[PDB]
């Protein structure tokens, strides 16, 4: 049972990342993924016990990488976390409130 | 005087397995079928059971693949002509016609649809099937209580025949059709086997390839399948089977 | 819906059966005190009827015994309940109303 | 000749269809059960139910 | 648990035809979905998995 959010995001980085990679056949040069990346979706919207949502999510993100170099414009799509809004939907999960004092 | 029936049916059957690309699970088990029905008497009530076996057995494709559309600038009008609106289900079907064009060898996934009633979830699955171009079927699983039609019978009983996926995949050529299951949310607890823990064997997106309905025994993949779902509200579904597919929402 | 014919006494649901009594593809079937089907104990009833009643996609209903589909669409089905509040939405959209 | 067995039974059944306008789908169907009647014994519980 | 061996067509239960296949007497064998079962008429096959 369980999953730390630490045992996550290894998990995430070294099994289903090359693996839904190689799947959906993208260049790993062509669509980076940076770790602080997965460490938002992580934290933001994929949050709970299992591992499949996070699956889907990081996939979803790499279909649309795949959409938009296989027939758009850019030659590398690059997630960041600025940009990520608009490939993974609206967050679901708020931040918690930070105050400084 | 005499003729050769039993090589007539012993060749027939092989003529009509040779173009397949057969799985070598398969061929063993066909060949000492094949045997087996090649010796005994040919009224012999057991001998029945064995033609019929192979007559499935044989029947069913074996990597034969409706080759798909993969260009998407065509695909576009006729996935536009007769609906409008759902952008985001267009966009997904876009999608992933982009991947199948990118990796070469075509290959499926899970979805399901849920709304609020009348929105589209249920006409749009044949545009699709028009554009993809894999062909269709429809399987309604509204108010079912009883898993053999997802599972067969194990062939002993009389008259037993496989579930009736088995009888989509024959009654369509291909190999990877546009499977539709609908009314997911309503299958019903059936006070014995409910159908629904049969399903889950079904749809994992990974185990999947090894589907195992009893009456022809031998594993069947199923990955190329491209199943689709609907769903009027989004909680009577049993927690496993919520997980194993997407959730577009029209 | 029927059963799956290779039970013992497997016959074909009760429509079929109205379709072989009265020769005709176009009876006036008459579904009668909709409001009052069972549910809640079994697989609900109403799960089944939808089958039915869409409007369109009636046109390939598939019984169990007899599983080539079985174009229906040229049937006029009526409705009779005496409240129209009980029906479980889904079904109350396919059917138009018309208030005596 | 009271009670059929093979030739007249797929007989009247092919006769009966000729007014009616099948679909072309079920043609088909029932040609591969009119052949595995054909080729079934008069005898046996799969007979009767086919 | 099979059949009787004497009704026509009958086949030995599931688990030989694994021993048979995997051809060694200690597979690991991986029942799955254990809490599923139906145990309803005429079967009861929780009795058997016990
Ligand atoms: N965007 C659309 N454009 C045109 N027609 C539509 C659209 N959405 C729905 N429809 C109409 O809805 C009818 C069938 O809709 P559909 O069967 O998907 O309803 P539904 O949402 O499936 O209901 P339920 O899910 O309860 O069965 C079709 O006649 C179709 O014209
Ligand atoms: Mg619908």
């Amino acid at each position: 049972s369980g999953y730390v959010a630490q045992e996550k995001l290894a998990i995430a980085e070294r099994y289903l990342v090359p693996q839904a990679r190689a799947l959906c056949g993208l260049d790993e040069s062509k669509a980076k993924l940076s770790s602080d990346v997965l460490t938002l979706l992580i934290k933001q919207y994929c949050r709970e016990s299992g591992v499949r949502n996070l699956q889907k999510q990081v996939e979803k993100v790499l279909r649309k990488s795949a959409y938009k170099i296989v027939s758009g414009e850019a030659e590398s799509v690059e997630v960041t976390p600025e940009n990520l809004q608009d490939f993974v939907g609206k967050p679901v999960f708020t931040v918690e409130r930070m105050y400084d004092v | 005087l005499e003729k050769d029936d039993k090589d007539a049916i012993e060749e027939k059957f092989r003529e009509r397995l040779k173009e397949l690309v057969v799985p070598k699970h398969v061929m063993d088990v066909v060949d000492e079928e094949l045997s087996k029905l090649g010796l005994l008497d040919n009224h012999s009530s057991e001998f029945n059971v064995t033609r019929n076996y192979l007559d499935w057995l044989t029947s069913i494709p074996w990597g034969k693949y409706s080759n798909e559309n993969l260009d998407l600038a065509r695909a576009q009008a006729v996935l536009e002509e007769d609906h409008y609106g759902m952008e985001d289900v267009k966009k997904r079907i876009l999608e992933f016609i982009a991947v199948s064009q990118l990796r070469g060898s075509t290959q499926g996934k899970i979805l399901c649809f849920y709304g609020p009633p009348g929105v589209g979830k249920t006409s749009i699955a044949r545009s699709i099937a028009r554009a993809l171009n894999r062909e269709y079927f429809r399987f309604s699983v509204g108010g079912m209580t009883d898993v053999a039609e997802i599972k067969g019978h194990r062939r002993t009983y009389v008259g037993a025949m496989p579930g009736k996926i088995i009888q989509c995949l024959k009654k369509t050529k291909t190999e990877n059709p546009l499977i539709l299951i609908d009314e997911v949310d309503k299958i019903g607890r059936g006070y014995q086997g409910d159908p629904s823990s049969a399903l889950l064997e079904l749809l994992d997106p990974e185990q999947n390839a090894n589907f195992l309905d009893h009456y022809l025994d031998v594993p069947v993949d199923l990955s190329k399948v491209l199943f689709i779902c609907t769903a009027n509200v989004t909680d009577t579904i049993p927690e496993p089977l919520r997980d194993r597919m997407e959730m577009i929402n029209v």
